[PDB]
DNA sequence: GGTGGTGTGGTTGG
């Protein structure tokens, strides 16, 4: 599969964790 | 773990309880890198100033947790090692350099909605992601806060928590800190010009400091829980080992011990 | 309880 770091609650289902776009805006900011 | 919040179901698949047999107590948190393989710090296995040498028959690893004392029946899956790992120069009489091990399952575990493997950081990843100023996530079980003692209750959370925490730039890390510090750190936390606070603490050593991409949406795992002073004191930053740094060594005992 | 506190469970049986 190589399926490393894909979470099957989250990534896998497209669901977004409730503060990972803060991990996300870090690289902008 | 200070000033995080409780996990979402799920949230850290890869976060590893480790577990003392006898008398039954939460040692250190780790990670789950494959099957059979887990990563965590040297000094949750081997720390002779506190008396600590732990061999594999002493513990087990607990994956696929969120509850920190709850037995979580048909969820969790525990596991017996076939041998510990410990970085030949790990260096725990001065500053917990190259603060590392790998622990070795007896079986390999089967993956599930709550128990599967992060990704470790190739030279790419490590160099486009370990950057001041950017965010990875810490979790654990550890105490939520520095603790003045001794006895503890209060100071243990029920459920896993997170926090996110930004790298510091290393003449920062440096200067924060009368411990000498070496290439194989990082340190990372909010400085006091920054308003918001949190911090790994006592008890969330070998647990991971993880990273996601926004290149491919993985999670990977850049440091390890290692050390600090005190926890969430301003002026001071968690030091966690660095993985990339160290990944020579954890490749050739995967390719030579492995399976 | 079982290596918590409530469930016609829960991140899971009875
Ligand atoms: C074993 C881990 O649970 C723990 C993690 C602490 C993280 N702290 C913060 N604020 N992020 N590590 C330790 O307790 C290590 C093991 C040996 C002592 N130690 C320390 O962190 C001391 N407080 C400092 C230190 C002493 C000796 C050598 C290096 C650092
Ligand atoms: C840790 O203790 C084990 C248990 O016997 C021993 O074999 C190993 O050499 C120890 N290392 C140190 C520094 O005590
Ligand atoms: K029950
Ligand atoms: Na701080």
């Amino acid at each position: 599969e190589a399926d490393c770091g894909l979470r099957p609650l989250f990534e896998k289902k497209s669901l977004e964790d409730k503060t990972e776009r803060e991990l996300l805006e870090s690289y902008i900011d | 773990i200070v000033e995080g919040s409780d996990a979402e179901i799920g949230m850290s698949p890869w976060q590893v309880m480790l577990f003392r047999k006898s008398p039954q107590e939460l040692l250190c948190g780790a990670s789950l890198i494959s099957d059979r393989w887990v990563l965590t710090a040297a000094h949750c296995l081997l720390y002779p100033p506190w008396d600590k040498n732990f061999t594999e028959n002493d513990l087990l690893v607990r994956i696929g947790k969120h509850s920190r004392t709850r037995y979580e029946r048909n969820i969790e899956k525990i596991s017996m090692l076939e041998k510990i790992y410990i970085h030949p120069r790990y260096n725990w009489r001065e500053n917990l350099d190259r603060d590392i091990a790998l622990m070795k399952l007896k079986k390999p575990v089967a993956f599930s909605d709550y128990i599967h493997p992060v990704c470790l950081p190739d030279r790419e990843t490590a160099a486009s992601l370990l950057q001041a100023g950017y965010k990875g996530r810490v979790t654990g079980w550890g105490n939520l806060k520095e603790t003045w003692t001794a006895n503890v209750g209060k100071g243990q959370p029920s459920v896993l928590q997170v926090v996110n925490l930004p790298i510091v730039e290393r003449p920062v890390c440096k200067d924060s800190t009368r411990i000498r510090i070496t290439d194989n750190m990082f340190c990372a936390g909010y400085k006091p010009d920054e308003g918001k606070r949190g911090d790994a603490c006592e008890g969330d050593s070998g647990g991971p400091f993880v990273m996601k991409s926004p290149f491919n949406n993985r999670w990977y795992q850049m440091g390890i829980v290692s050390w600090g002073e005190g926890c969430d004191r301003d002026g001071k930053y968690g030091f966690y080992t660095h993985v990339f740094r160290l990944k020579k060594w954890i490749q050739k005992v995967i390719d030579q011990f492995g399976e």
